[PDB]
């Protein structure tokens, strides 16, 4: 007599994704060798990063 | 700086079965698979441009099919965009036989752009320039640089570019051909070497030239390249043991080919 | 051609090998799957 | 042995067709929406399946 | 000094934003796996597949995903789904005993935790004492097995069946 | 022939069939337009692509 | 004979019902009513159907 189903349940989670590698840090706005005045205040486009 | 390429040479030939690409990058092994997609229709009409040093004006319509056989890098990059009057971006792409180079901000692209060589003293040589390309540069949202596209007999070179969901895709092939019968018969699938999360409307387009100076010199050159169309259709393509497209059918192509499709196999038994 | 052949490792007839051989199974897999 | 094979594949890829709902897959649906408006939807996968 | 962030989420493709981090790859256990946003369940084995080299998934013909690249280590990882199957219990009447066996159907007998562990082609069977014997057909399990309740304590056998009384003319 | 008073035509399955001209005053069959399968009769790709 | 005939037509008089649905004209559901819902009334007709 066929009672029942059975199923292997699936005992953790894992999740890959690609190399932390392509960033465009902030070092280069914070560890600047001299800041713009406010007149001319500087400013940078950040993008695909 | 602005001297026009006042030269069309207009041809038309046969497309045979040239653009067909990999529409997504899923590995299949010795399968039959259906997609309907923006593909070049087998046999369709291919226009044949000879360059010369006007009217290099030309649309985009869903997507753009290039193919060159130049031996040397006559043709270096592509200018893209809805209307190229400085007002809104402009994707623009060049060569210069080391890497390759995207931008997208708006130019002003005097209206024949084409780059110029012109052997200097200045650092060394050599340096390409692009005043006149397109002047000015503005607002640019996106940049890239890669590997050169244009890489190295008769060496046919095949784009296909097109624009979907903000995303400019860029398929290729290099096929090293023998004959040189123009478009050779036989099957080459375009891998899918470049996406760009650009985000703009592609309407329009051109090409860009070499054109080095003489010693406005200028030398004057000729430069082949063919452009056809894609638009929406089903295909069977035949991915072989390793993954790669072997063969395709154009299901709309003639009654034959619709019975491939439905049959869904590249042999039909005798019957109705 | 009819009767089991012995030499075969499954006793079957050559006319049932060639029957077995000409129809390509597609769901019999039992053991392993 | 050809239309058993057919009715099978007919099965199978009946899985992924939303019978009218938002969407087929039945995590989108419970991710996208809350319980309540996302139980009509499960339940239109239900009885299509 | 004063440094202020401005964040455009324009309609434009996103292109910058945070590490999505990765965590280790359990291959031989049915696991719950996301590759690149690719979710689903099963078990990741090494695989000999070569996929092109801008190729990320595998698709069956029933457009299933068979196998995975994995982001980090360029290697081709198939998935077979987890072991799921049906339970059948094979019993003489309750008039006779209480004495069960029990029919994985179709499973390997090393995975079946959910005594006379055998290994048929019908499943795990599990509770019948396998014997070279031969005897009619009592209880149908599969391919060729029979079970039946014998004698020699009374206990659940499973046997290859007989045929019948073979007989030369 | 319709009677005076009528304008429609209808067939067993509750479809129309006939009108009457609202200007003219006369009767007009209607029939659909045309449809079929299409069927492609082949000799093997083994012998021909005819 | 008259069994396929009964069947023919059983299947042609199932056309002129709602099945639920305002209308039983597709082009009524279309003109008197606005996507998000004649695209709703057109999909329960399309299930009975
Ligand atoms: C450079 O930036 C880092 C950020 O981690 C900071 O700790 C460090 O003090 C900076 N150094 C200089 C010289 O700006
Ligand atoms: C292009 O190449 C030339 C020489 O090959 C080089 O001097 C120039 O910097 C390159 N341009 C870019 C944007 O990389
Ligand atoms: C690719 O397919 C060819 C036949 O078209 C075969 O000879 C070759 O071995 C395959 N590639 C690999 C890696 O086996
Ligand atoms: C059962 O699993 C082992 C290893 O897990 C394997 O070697 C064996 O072949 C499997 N047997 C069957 C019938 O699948
Ligand atoms: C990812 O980083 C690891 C560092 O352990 C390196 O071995 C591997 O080659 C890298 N792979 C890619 C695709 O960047
Ligand atoms: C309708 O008008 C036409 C003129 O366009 C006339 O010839 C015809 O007799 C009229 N019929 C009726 C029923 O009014």
């Amino acid at each position: 007599y066929q009672t029942s189903n059975f199923r292997v349940q699936p005992t953790e989670s894992i999740v890959r994704f690609p190399n932390i590698t392509n960033l465009c840090p902030f070092d280069e706005v914070f560890n600047a060798t001299r800041f713009a005045s406010v007149y001319a205040w500087n400013r940078k486009r950040i993008s695909n990063c | 700086q602005c001297v026009n390429l006042i030269t069309r040479t207009q041809s038309y030939t046969n497309s045979f079965t040239r653009g067909v690409y990999y529409p997504d990058k899923v590995f299949r092994s010795s399968v039959l698979h259906s997609t309907q997609d923006l593909f070049l229709p087998f046999f369709s009409n291919v226009t044949w441009f000879h360059a010369i040093h006007d009217n290099p004006v030309l649309p985009f319509n869903d997507g753009v099919y290039f193919a060159s056989t130049e031996k040397s890098n006559i043709i270096r990059g592509w200018i893209f965009g809805t209307t190229l009057d400085s007002k809104t971006q402009s994707l623009l792409i060049v060569n210069n036989a080391t890497n390759v180079v995207i931008k997208v901000c708006e130019f002003q692209f005097c209206n024949d752009p084409f780059l110029d060589v012109y052997y200097h003293k200045n650092n060394k040589s050599w340096m390409e320039s692009e005043f006149r390309v397109y002047s000015s540069a503005n607002n640019c949202t996106f940049e890239y640089v890669s590997q050169p596209f244009l890489m190295d007999f008769k060496n046919l070179r095949e784009f296909v570019f097109k624009n979907i969901d903000g995303y400019f895709k860029i398929y290729s092939k290099h096929t090293p051909i023998n004959l040189g019968r123009d478009l050779p018969q036989g099957f080459s699938a375009l891998e899918p070497l470049v996406d760009l999360p650009i985000g703009i409307n592609i309407t329009r387009f051109q090409t860009l030239l070499a054109l080095h100076r003489s010693y406005s010199g200028w030398t004057a050159g000729a430069a082949a390249y063919y452009v056809g169309y894609l638009q929406p259709r089903t295909f069977l393509l035949k991915y072989n043991e390793n993954g790669t497209i072997t063969d395709a059918v154009d299901c709309a192509l003639d009654p034959l080919s619709e019975t491939k499709c439905t049959l869904k196999s590249f042999t039909v038994e005798k019957g109705i | 051609q009819i009767l089991p052949d012995p030499s075969k490792p499954s006793k079957r007839s050559p006319i049932e090998d060639l029957l077995f051989n000409k129809v390509t199974l597609a769901d019999a897999g039992f053991i392993k799957q | 042995v050809n239309h058993n094979a057919q009715a099978l594949n007919t099965l199978v890829k009946q899985l992924s067709s939303k019978f009218g709902a938002i969407s087929s897959v039945l995590n989108d649906i419970l991710s996208r929406l809350d319980p309540p408006e996302a139980e009509v939807q499960i339940d239109r996968l239900i009885t299509g399946r | 000094r004063v440094v202020v962030l401005s964040f455009e989420l324009l309609h434009a493709p996103a292109t910058v934003c945070g590490p999505k981090k990765s965590t280790n790859l359990v291959k031989n256990k049915c696991v719950n796996f996301n590759f690149n946003g690719l979710t689903g369940t099963g078990v990741l084995t090494e695989s000999n597949k070569k996929f092109l080299p801008f190729q990320q998934f595998g698709r069956d013909i029933a457009d299933t995903t068979d196998a995975v690249r994995d982001p980090q280590t360029l290697e081709i990882l198939d998935i077979t789904p987890c072991s799921f199957g049906g339970v059948s219990v094979i019993t003489p009447g309750t008039n006779t005993s209480n004495q069960v066996a029990v029919l994985y159907q179709g499973v390997n007998c090393t995975e079946v935790p959910v005594s006379n562990v055998f290994q048929t082609r019908a499943g795990c069977l599990i509770g019948a004492e396998y014997v070279n014997n031969s005897y009619e057909c009592d209880i149908p399990i599969g391919a060729g097995i029979c079970a039946s309740y014998q004698t020699q304590s009374q206990s659940i056998i499973a046997y290859t069946m007989s045929l019948g009384a073979e007989n030369s003319v």
